[PDB]
RNA sequence: UACGGUGCUGAAGCAACAAAUGCCCUGCUUCCAGGAAAAGCCUCUAAGCAUCAGGUAACAUCAAAUCGUACCCCAAACCG
RNA sequence: GCUCGCCGGAAGACCAAGGGUUCCUGUCCAACGUUAAUCGGGGCAGGGUGAGUCGACCCCUAAGGCGAGGCCGAAAGGCGUAGUCGAUGGGAAACAGGUUAAUAUUCCUGUACUUGGUGUUACUGCGAAGGGGGGACGGAGAAGGCUAUGUUGGCCGGGCG
RNA sequence: AGGACCGAACCGACUAAUGUUGAAAAAUUAGCGGAUGACUUGUGGCUGGGGGUGAAAGGCCAAUCAAACCGGGAGAUAGCU
RNA sequence: UAAGGUGAUAUGAACCGUUAUAACCGGCGAUUUCCGAAUGGGGAAACCCAGUGUGUUUCGACACACUAUCAUUAACUGAAUCCAUAGGUUAAUGAGGCGAACCGGGGGAACUGAAACAUCUAAGUACCCCGAGGAAAAGAAAUCAACCGAGAUUCCCCCAGUAGCGGCGAGCGAACGGGGAGCAGCCCAGAGCCUGAAUCAGUGUGUGUGUUAGUGGAAGCGUCUGGAAAGGCGCGCGAUACAGGGUGACAGCCCCGUACACAAAAAUGCACAUGCUGUGAGCUCGAUGAGUAGGGCGGGACACGUGGUAUCCUGUCUGAAUA
């Protein structure tokens, strides 16, 4: 039936609830911060198993981490991938 | 590779000496030749990159005993 | 003037990259020399 | 092993006060214990949110070194040194030249 | 009864690992992203428990 | 009026002419200096398989993963 | 905000290389800005790049590179067959309108297109590092027919200065 | 048709002037030569130092060339400062 | 070992234990993404894409294991060609790559010195490559000696800047013998005889000595100055501990220590008294190693530059006798 559940730890954290995620929430979709290697099928199965809601489509985006520190100690933020999973009718999240 | 394949003569180096005793460096490379040797035991011709002194070793020892020495030395024909 | 340095990542990673160095014996020597020096950026790749 | 533990009545030998005696609060990892009423200092606390909101001239205990403070003998009103003498998993601390365990 | 892991020296602990990860570490990460307090020590505790039951599943093939 | 931007409504929405270096054009004509390769694609059999496999048309369903996507756009983000 | 000037085969716009957060928002003006700066590509913090149809990846090859054996070398190594790489070329498919402060052939609305897997109905000789066809290719020149586009006229909404 | 003619892009660099502690480690402003060809350009490749390449100048080979750059012989030697 | 911890800048929040399972330290075990010899193919290191085999399933697809090249061996297949052989496939065992120096070998300069320079020197140095080990090489006399004799190799001190070589210039430079450090010889070309009789490895019960954690460990108080005594002044005490580091100024008696006693679950280094296995001791004598020694022609090494030039190595051509 469903893919093995130890690989359903891909969903890391939802979001910070900023206005892009919330405006896109009140229009159609929820925004999720997910893994680094999670396939769109894995994000979809993880939503449909760990949450109770079916999902129409996933849009996957990885975003570069920032440098964010000054010249005394140059650092870099870790890369992360964000998913827009589409929940069209009966959205409960 | 210029190896005698039965006795292992190799190009060795030693300088040219002139009348004014000058030392320009040259090579003493062997008299290698490719010869097909008839073996009675396996009933087949076999080629070998052999110096002329190696062919003297061939005609003295015999083809099969020096081929057995090559096979014990673990070197292809 | 057309300046000397005209950048291209293909040409850079095929002339001074890790695989452009580890194919040749002297490239393996320069990589081991930079390892013995202790450098963080071994080659020009990143 | 540690010669002065979490909650023992100790007396100082060197450093500002000498005769004042107190109970050790905690032992720092760096070997600078806190014993109350001994190393007082009134600092200047900045106005910061949440913890210590107004600030003030709040007195807090500063760190006294372990070697400057000794374990006070309960029976006789003196400082005393202590040592360890036992073989199994529990080492008793006993008063030197009183030979009484703590 | 000899070691201090007698709760994990029992049989069929893979469903214990699954209960310890599935929705447990997940919902702990959910409210850690949302922001709470006892969660701060709770996710290290449950991560160590998941590591412990995973090596107990690795040291024997009988559970 | 958050003074930029939002909800509703929104008339006519046509002809003639001039139109390229773009399209027909991987065309036509002409010339010598005679103008890549392989794959996708279309057929044919070899060994094999004969209610098999496979192909063809229709319909239904499912899948199309992963990476790049901001910004500079002949320049204050490239090379100097 | 109203005027003035400059470019407008760019000093406008979009790709590629290259760079890498410089993009957008709130805040600050020590250091950078050849001056002050409330401002900035500056500090700090938060936000932002959504793809079956656009590229890469993928399937093929060119110049050329690597090369099992192999041939040649004092060793190191040089060359090269099978093969395997290499786009700057050849291979399947999406447009118009709207949206954000920041993304759009990617989100939304409408209308579609392409390649495979599976299942069913009916027909049936299917079958390849193999053969053939195709892909498949130059320069120059002249029409002819158009379209992108522009001008005028009608029409419409305003003007009566 | 043409290594045809005038002339933009584009390629180049003949004269002058300014710059010459410049806007710039060879440029700007007027003029100038070619501009369907022996043209020009993007992308990738090949040729490595007593070597390459050269419509030939000792030209060019990373602002460096009668012989590249880097490291090692090497603290060369220096009857000379 | 333990009353304190969750490594640092680094505070904070939230927690864990208080002699019995917090942390910390030690042995063994577990996981160990991707790249990298990188090893499934490829590539622009940290990426793209495969094949086979097991398992799960309204079925979208996932999980794990294996799959590089070469050498040796074994099996099966197998052409021109009849047999074979070349070739192909499978399985086992091993290698690959890195590393500062030491060792052996294949190559091998020039600056410089000669007050130039070519013979010579620098120098078989710098450098390149190959290979191996904890050391490597060498090593058991076809060696020296001098009519007396020593008995393998290597390393140190003399012989000795000597004999000698040398545009007899620059310069290079031994040996014999003596004093030491260490000191062990053996085997095949061979048959028969008695035949794991003594050594060499592997593996093991057990002991000892180490290592990888550690445990005890002496004895100081007044007063003065001072911000603070470890300094000054008095009286004591410990020392197989007055090495050392901190402690608010200079501490034997404040704390870690140090001298000195003790300690090992668990794994590994030597001595093995030792059980088993593999190789083999000692009597007779056949031979005691042929394209070799030697030679001619070019060279190289030996301190030795071909000179009167012995000895060793060989690129070319020849070539014996065999106790």
């Amino acid at each position: 039936m469903i893919r093995e559940e130890r690989l359903l730890k891909v969903l890391r954290a939802p979001h910070v609830s900023e206005k892009a995620s919330t405006a896109m929430e009140k229009s159609n979709t929820i925004v999720l911060k997910v893994a680094k290697d999670a396939t769109k099928a894995e994000i979809k199965a993880a939503v449909q198993k760990l949450f109770e809601v079916e999902v129409e489509v996933v849009n996957t985006l990885v975003v570069k981490g920032k440098v964010k520190r000054h010249g005394q100690r140059i650092g870099r933020r870790s890369d992360w991938k964000k998913a827009y999973v589409t929940l069209k009718e009966g959205q409960n999240l | 590779s210029r190896v005698c394949q039965v006795t292992g003569k190799r190009p060795v180096t030693g300088n040219n000496r002139s009348h004014a005793l000058n030392a320009t460096k040259r090579r003493f490379l062997p008299n290698l030749h490719s010869h097909r040797f008839w073996v009675e035991s396996e009933k087949r011709f076999v080629t070998l990159r052999v110096s002329a002194k190696g062919m003297r070793v061939i005609d003295k020892k015999g083809i099969d005993t020096v081929l057995a020495e090559l096979r014990a030395r673990g070197e292809k024909y | 003037m057309k300046r000397t340095f005209q950048p291209s990542v293909l040409k850079r990673n095929r002339s001074h990259g890790f695989r452009a160095r580890m194919a040749t014996k002297n490239g393996r020597q320069v990589l081991a020399r930079r390892r013995a020096k202790g450098r963080a950026r071994l080659t020009v790749s990143k | 092993a540690a010669k002065i533990r979490r909650d023992d009545e100790v007396i100082v030998l060197t450093g500002k006060d000498k005769g004042k005696r107190g109970k050790v609060k905690n032992v720092l990892s760096s070997g600078k214990v806190i014993v109350e009423g001994i190393n007082l200092v009134k600092k200047h606390q900045k106005p910061v949110p949440a913890l210590n909101q107004p600030g003030g001239i709040v007195e807090k205990e500063a760190a006294i070194q372990v070697s400057n403070v000794a374990i006070f003998n309960a029976a006789t009103g003196k400082a005393d040194r202590v040592g360890f003498r036992f073989e199994d998993g529990k080492k008793v601390r006993f008063f030197k030249s009183n030979s009484e365990t703590i | 009864m000899k070691a201090k892991e007698l709760r994990e020296k029992s049989v069929e602990e893979l469903n214990t690992e699954l209960l310890n990860l599935l929705r447990e570490q997940f919902n702990l990460r959910m409210q850690a992203a949302s922001g709470q307090l006892q969660q701060s020590h709770l996710l290290k505790q449950v991560r160590r428990d998941v590591a412990r039951v995973k090596t107990l599943l690795n040291e024997k093939a009988g559970a």
